[PDB]
């Protein structure tokens, strides 16, 4: 319920890599929740990601 | 392994306030138009939303101006404007910027009922108000003029303020001059000062304000963020790919009009820029304030001041909000969010054929399921041309691709689940079978688990397309591997019921049987007798069966013997693996014996044996089933013609007694009970009768004439087996029903006259269909209301984590049998079984460890504390667990599906949640014993009379029942006053009454011999002579003292007990003087100078437990009559009558003597003033409050008290579940506890108690002695936990997520992505289960390393 | 005949590390890195590291 069926692009990038054969991948922030960022980005509380 | 230094993954995550400086590290380029398009041409502006300088390609690498197309180009810039030829997918991360100059506030944080902006300056939120709408000149940096720095100007007054201060003074509107104060916000000059008035003001309107205050001071020096970036600079800009730009196919605009929103925003950014250039006025460039102001709230939720509508439109303008707080925070998250993909939602059926560790699915889903899997292989291996001739092959349904989807699903196991599913048990996985059909089979028995039978269980079967999912199926969901229940260690799937009567007809006895002597040596020649028909599946053959058993260290041992066998019992051992002994299957076979029986097979041979032995058991379980041939039979339901006999009395019988009522000798009411009498002793006749017919009437000719065996009438075989066919259904078909339920909720006199099998109307019929509606109406609601019971409970234990294995302490609790009413309602075994003893535990033998402290209480050990004499177990609990933030695997246990020692990344949270739920919906005189024991008085003192007899002088009375054997059995709770038969020592008979008391009188004894002499005692002012005209005896009935006199409302009435000459008699026992102070209504039986015996009556005073009620438990809701709580150890007296109130002045001893209690005298009171009632005693009756029982009795003694009742429920329920996840329940209620010392934080703070644990910790160690607060166990409801939350992203989720925004936002809360719920809606591995070591690598690698 | 892995936890315990393990190595057999050393059935690759448990030589 995010990487796949969640992410519009995520499980199209599943698509083109399971049309091969390798289940492989890496963590999955719902670009929406990159909005949720941007929206309090706007705000002033700027949230980062330190090391 | 050492943090690798490549980068692999990335880390805990945290929120706070950063810098705009960041925002310039994200800068790309700076919009500057909000124009989208020429108007003419609508080709995308430059320098706009779609930007090429600032974002760019559109074409994979590509140079927006035309110049570089080709996939060579990578980052070489179109040097006019800046187009790096790059991924247009990295245009969906094209952040930019836009100088402001309007100071934007946050008048979010200020509406904000939480006035963060409020209690952060400390001015009032009113004031601050009339500020930030520029109406009010607030004074900044000020302070010793006429004005503080705390208050407001208006207009002209300050234009006052400057013809009377022209200098050394400054004062100007709104967040201009609020991020001036924010410049000059000095924390810890003003801690220093709230720490003064901490011991200055003494009132909760000043030190509440005082405590949180400091708090959220220095919760800033924790984060480091200071109040001066709540003042907007630069503006982020969202990247183009995420606001999509998508016209209406003819002219008009189907855009998201999140850009004709920002579109205005930057219109108003570039005028208040202008408006510096060219210096327009004060008041309205402020007035631009204001406006930027509003373009950030229509972008949010239009703020909260309206939702100003659009372009001459019913239309506000468009909400981020219903963008963050829509349902469960966002929509993937929210009910509706996604629909499965390689699944199939499909209808289901049996295939009676299936192995344990397979289902079946249909051809057809199978194709439309997997195809990306079968291209996937059709050009890894290459037998297809093309991938679209790939799908032109099953375009065609060519054969060849049903061979690849044969290397697909042959070995490619599925996951399994249902819509209606609540439990944990509903979600497990089998292999595939490819079946050509439209349904998917399943194991048969399997569908109990699921609890779903064949009235349209629609299954959607998921495919676990990652290689970990593949395994983790066959792993902990495969069938074969959760044969145990989680809330029970028992084999969740028990033989259903066709399978049975198949095995009751393979080990069963028959007196007529066919080769009923012969004698064979193998169990196959057996088949070979009965498979082909010679002999019987019955007949009594002498077998060698040559029976094996793993006595050794691993190997069966080798044990012939000959056994008095029936031919499907020898069948019966080609199925039973030799490791299992042919004792346990010389058995009848029955749903409950076959339980155990493939239990004791797993617990002794092991899991392998046993899977593949049920299998067995499916396939001849069915398979002697239809050889059974008996099915049913009419011939067997015969009616006795004593039915109808006693149909006949039960006739004349109330005829007569309805006589009786036209006598008037038993009244209607008397009368309606004796109706029901009679009929119910008429009804167990005709049982006595229509069983012993069912039990004995088969008689076959064998060695004689005739001679019997069990009853072969096929319902018989229902009422042995056990399997759907029980004594009151059987009486409710070939018998009288019985006495039903009206549609009141009572029950009608009458019962069903005749039977169901045969006949009876409309009337009997209206009765009956009460209880049949009645069962309908229940589950109906039930179902509903348990998903949401889980839901808030899930809301108060999800990240509760098992996070260490052993702690460090010896507390635990006691596990006791709770011997009540009569023989033990919950043994002692069952609640120590998956647990670890406390300490070195005795034998009754003193100073023998018969388990030495930390051993897992397994199967064996169990067994082993049943043996011994010992009854009191103290064993480790979940809630004295020495572990922090989690439990330690000790404290835990086993027992789950699994038996093993639970893992550091189990979260016992969120499943001790679901299976305290899972039973949701399933939740709705004298004393004589008739066993043999010994009576032994417990806690009470005991006084011999006259005729040598015994009374009790207590209500506190337990009667136990030591056996000959020795363990207590029987325990009553005998009242006040009552006649004893035995002392402590004495034993009884069978059927006995050893206490017979009044239930009508409640008498008050004497306890020593001696004269009565009324002192204080007036005939007419304390007293009355009620010496009637029906009665001879002389007595003063005390009467209580509020229909008294003025002088007389002053007094307690003593009755002096004086001895054989008038002197106040001394106690033996208790040095008090013998002057008993008597209450109201209490009808006396003697005169002046009565000698009384030592345990004489002297006077006497004549007199939902299911779901709802455990709901009120788990919301700590405070009943309406609580059995008040004696708070200390001490003498009681009493104090003034009829004003509001009755008080009770308490005594104690050696504690503080403060102790007082206002009760009402409307409230019925017991406490005896002459009984020095202990710190745990009620004083008066009702359902107590378990809040005062945490405190006054101890938090192990209300956990402890509280699973008692509870399980008492499950009880009703007759369900089985270890109190381990109802523990960490009741732990997660007292996660929050009121401070009592001050010192460190605060004087009464709710705050986390592991949180103050470790504060303690280093308190006592590090820095200090002991300065530290202390705090004292606060009790919570699940619904308020639930509201207590911290960490934003699960708060954010069902708690209102602008309520979220605030309530974290400001404080920066930096959550590290701790929590099972954050994890997944940033979709990562939790740091526990398959991503603990996972973590593990990455917590270190997260500031450390 | 497989149909249980009870032998599979009692080797790697933690009833999730077995996923981690098990996956990884069956990865390698999937790329040509290696090839399966135990002989193999039909079994797809994550059943194959299984084995390796059962056997012991991989862990």
């Amino acid at each position: 319920l995010t990487v796949k069926s969640d992410d519009v692009n995520g499980r199209t990038k599943m698509y083109k890599n399971i049309v091969d054969g390798n289940h492989q991948m890496e963590p999955g922030m719902p670009e929406s929740f990159n909005v949720l960022l941007k929206e309090i980005r706007s705000l002033g509380i700027n949230i980062e990601l330190e090391d | 392994l050492k943090a690798q230094t490549k980068t692999e993954e990335f880390d805990a995550i945290k929120i706070a306030l950063a810098s705009p400086d960041m925002i310039r590290s994200w800068s790309f380029g700076e919009v500057k138009k909000p124009e989208t398009i020429n108007y003419r041409t609508f080709k995308p502006e430059r320098d706009g939303l779609f930007c090429a300088r600032i974002f760019g390609p559109v074409k994979d690498y590509e140079c927006l101006c035309g110049k570089y197309k080709r996939l060579k180009h990578r980052g070489v810039i179109c040097e006019k404007c800046g187009v790096e030829v790059t991924q247009t997918k990295v245009r969906r991360e094209r952040m930019g910027h836009i100088e402001l100059a309007s100071p934007t506030a946050h008048i979010w944080f200020l509406k904000s009922l939480p006035s963060r902006i409020g209690l952060l300056l400390d001015m009032p939120l009113r004031d601050i108000e009339r500020v930030l709408y520029f109406e009010s000149y607030v004074v900044i940096e000020g302070g010793m003029t006429n004005l503080e720095r705390q208050q407001i100007l208006t207009e002209e007054q300050y234009l006052d303020a400057l013809e009377e201060f022209g200098d050394e003074f400054d004062a100007k509107m709104g967040a201009e001059a609020i991020q001036a104060l924010l410049k000059s916000m000095d924390l810890e000059q003003e801690c220093e000062q709230l720490r003064e008035e901490l011991n200055e003001t003494n009132s909760e309107t000043k030190r509440k304000k005082l405590t949180k205050r400091i708090k959220l001071l220095e919760a800033f020096v924790q984060s480091g963020n200071k109040p001066e970036w709540m003042i907007l600079t630069v503006l982020p800009v969202l990247p183009p790919d995420l606001r999509p730009l998508v016209p209406l196919d003819g002219g008009r605009f189907a855009t998201s009009d999140l850009n004709d929103l920002y579109r205005r925003v930057i219109n108003r950014n570039n005028r208040l820029k202008r408006l510096l250039d060219l210096a327009a006025p004060d008041i309205i460039v402020r007035n631009e304030k204001r406006m930027l102001q509003e373009a950030v709230d229509a972008l949010l939720d239009n703020g909260r001041r309206g939702r100003a509508i659009t372009g001459s439109n019913k239309r506000p303008l468009k909400s981020l909000a219903d963008m963050i707080k829509g349902k469960q925070g966002r929509f993937r998250q929210n009910l509706l969010g996604k629909r499965v993909d390689y699944s199939g939602r499909s209808v289901i059926t049996v295939g009676p054929y299936l192995r344990l560790h397979q289902c079946g699915l249909p051809k057809k889903m199978a194709l439309e399921l997997f195809k990306p899997f079968i291209y996937g292989k059709l050009e890894l291996r290459g037998l297809a041309t093309t991938i679209k001739a790939a799908k032109k092959m099953v375009e065609r349904e060519e054969a060849v691709v049903w061979d690849i989807l044969d290397e697909v699903i042959r070995e490619h196991p599925v996951l399994l689940n249902r819509a209606p599913t609540l439990h944990r048990l509903g979600i497990q996985a089998f292999e595939p079978v490819l079946i050509e059909g439209k349904a998917i089979q399943l194991h048969p028995l399997v569908c109990a688990a699921y609890n779903a039978d064949f009235d349209g269980d629609q299954m959607a079967v998921h495919v676990p397309l990652t290689l970990e999912a593949q395994l983790e199926a066959r792993a902990l969901m495969m069938s074969t591997n959760n044969i145990l229940s989680p809330a029970n260690g028992e084999p969740i799937i028990v033989p259903s019921q066709d399978v049975v009567l198949g095995l009751y007809y393979m080990t069963r006895d028959c007196v007529n049987a066919k080769g009923e002597g012969m004698v064979l040596t193998g169990p196959k020649e057996a088949e070979r007798l009965y498979r082909s028909g010679l002999a019987s599946l019955h007949a009594r053959v002498k077998v060698r069966i040559t029976e094996y058993e793993k006595d050794a260290n691993g190997e069966l041992v080798a044990k012939t013997s000959l056994k008095d066998t029936t031919v499907g019992r020898a069948i019966l051992w080609m199925i039973v693996p030799k490791g299992l002994p042919y004792s346990i299957v010389n058995q009848a076979l029955g749903k409950k014996a076959i339980s155990k029986m493939l239990n004791t097979c797993y617990r002794i041979l092991g899991l392998k044996p046993t899977v593949i032995f049920a299998d067995q058991i499916m396939y001849t379980g069915f398979a002697y089933a239809a050889r059974s041939g008996a099915s049913v039979g009419i011939d067997d339901m015969v009616i006795p013609e004593k039915k109808h006999e006693i149909i006949s009395e039960a006739e004349a019988e109330v005829a007569e007694i309805q006589e009786q009522f036209q006598s008037g000798l038993v009244t209607a009411g008397e009368r309606y009970n004796k109706v029901i009498d009679i009929w119910a002793a008429a009804n167990d006749r005709v049982s006595k009768a229509m069983m012993d017919n069912l039990q004995t009437e088969t008689v076959i000719n064998r060695d004689g004439q005739e001679e019997k065996q069990v009853s072969f009438n096929s319902i018989y075989m229902m009422a042995d087996s056990g399997a759907r066919g029980s004594a009151a259904q059987i009486r409710q078909l070939a018998g009288m029903r019985g006495l039903m339920a009206k549609p009141d909720g009572s029950i009608i006199e009458t019962p069903i006259t005749a039977n169901f099998r045969e006949g009876l109307n409309v009337l009997q019929y209206f009765i009956s269909t009460h209880g049949a509606r009645k069962g309908l109406a229940d589950t109906a609601l039930k179902t509903a209301n348990s998903g949401y019971l889980t839901r808030r409970l899930v809301d108060v234990a999800q990240d509760l984590v098992v996070t260490e294995d052993d702690c460090g302490t010896h507390e635990g609790i006691m596990m006791t049998p709770v011997i009540e009413g009569g023989d033990v309602k919950e043994p002692l075994r069952d609640r120590v079984l998956g647990r670890v003893t406390a300490e070195d535990v005795l034998k009754p033998g003193t100073a023998d460890i018969l388990v030495p402290r930390n051993t897992l209480l397994h199967e064996q050990w169990c067994d082993l504390l049943e043996e011994n004499s010992v009854d009191a177990v103290k064993v480790r609990s979940v809630v004295s667990c020495d572990t922090d933030f989690g439990v330690c695997a000790h404290c835990y246990g086993r027992d789950l599906a699994r038996g093993h020692i639970i893992n550091k990344g189990e979260a016992i949270g969120v499943i001790a949640a679901q299976s305290i739920g899972e039973p949701g919906t399933q939740l709705t005189s004298s004393i004589q014993v008739k066993n043999k024991g010994s009576i032994k008085l417990s806690n009470v003192k005991s006084v011999v009379n006259s005729s040598g007899k015994l009374v009790i002088t207590s209500r506190n009375t337990e009667l136990k029942l030591i056996d000959e054997f020795g363990r207590t059995k029987e325990s009553y709770k005998v009242p006040y006053g009552a006649v004893l038969a035995k002392g402590d020592g004495e034993q009884v008979a069978g059927g006995e009454t050893v206490a017979n008391w009044d239930p009508h009188t409640m008498p008050v004894i004497t306890e020593v011999s001696g004269f009565v002499r009324f002192t204080d005692m007036i005939d007419g002012q304390t007293i009355t002579r009620q010496t009637d005209e029906l009665t001879g005896l002389s007595s003063l009935v005390v009467l209580d003292s509020a229909e008294r006199t003025a002088g007389g409302k002053d007094l307690r009435p003593a009755l002096k007990i004086v001895d054989a000459q008038g002197n106040d008699v001394l106690i033996p026992g208790t040095d008090m003087p013998a002057q008993y102070f008597l209450p109201g209504k209490a009808i006396v039986q003697l005169e002046d100078g009565v000698q009384i015996s030592s345990g004489d009556t002297l006077a006497r005073i004549p007199q939902t437990g299911g779901l709802p009620r455990v709901a009120d438990l788990f919301e700590a809701r405070r009943p309406k009559e609580p059995a008040i709580l004696a708070e200390i150890s001490g003498i009681v007296s009493f104090g003034k009558e009829t004003k509001g109130k009755r008080r009770l002045v308490i005594t104690p001893v050696d504690g503080s003597d403060p102790y007082e209690e206002m009760i009402p005298k409307w409230r019925q009171l017991n406490v005896f003033e002459g009984e020095r009632v202990e710190r745990g005693d009620v004083i008066s009756d009702g359902p107590e409050a378990p809040h005062d029982i945490l405190r006054l009795r101890g938090v192990h003694a209300v956990t402890r008290y509280i699973v008692n009742e509870v399980q008492d429920v499950y009880r009703l329920q007759g369900v089985k579940i270890n109190d381990k996840h109802i523990e960490v329940i009741v732990r997660q209620m007292l996660r929050k506890a009121t401070i009592v010392n001050a010192g460190s934080s605060d004087f009464l703070e709710g705050e986390q108690v592991e949180y103050s644990r470790v504060k303690i910790a280093n308190r006592e160690l590090e820095a200090n002695g002991k300065v530290g607060a202390t705090y004292s166990r606060d009790l919570l409801g699940i619904t308020k936990a639930s509201l207590a939350t911290e960490s934003f992203i699960s708060a954010a989720s069902f708690q209102e997520t602008t309520r979220v925004l605030t309530e974290a936002a400001v404080a920066g809360k930096r959550d590290e992505l701790r929590g099972l719920k954050e994890n997944v809606i940033v979709g990562r591995l939790i740091p526990a289960g398959t991503g603990y070591a996972y973590h593990q690598d990455r917590m270190r690698r997260r500031a450390a390393g | 005949a497989r149909v249980t892995v009870q032998d599979a936890v009692e080797k790697i315990g933690n009833r999730f590390d077995l996923v981690l393990v098990a996956a990884r190595r069956a990865r390698q057999m999937q790329v040509g890195g290696k090839d399966p050393l135990v002989p193999e059935e039909n079994d797809k690759t994550t059943v194959i590291a299984l084995r390796e448990i059962e056997e012991g030589l991989i862990n």
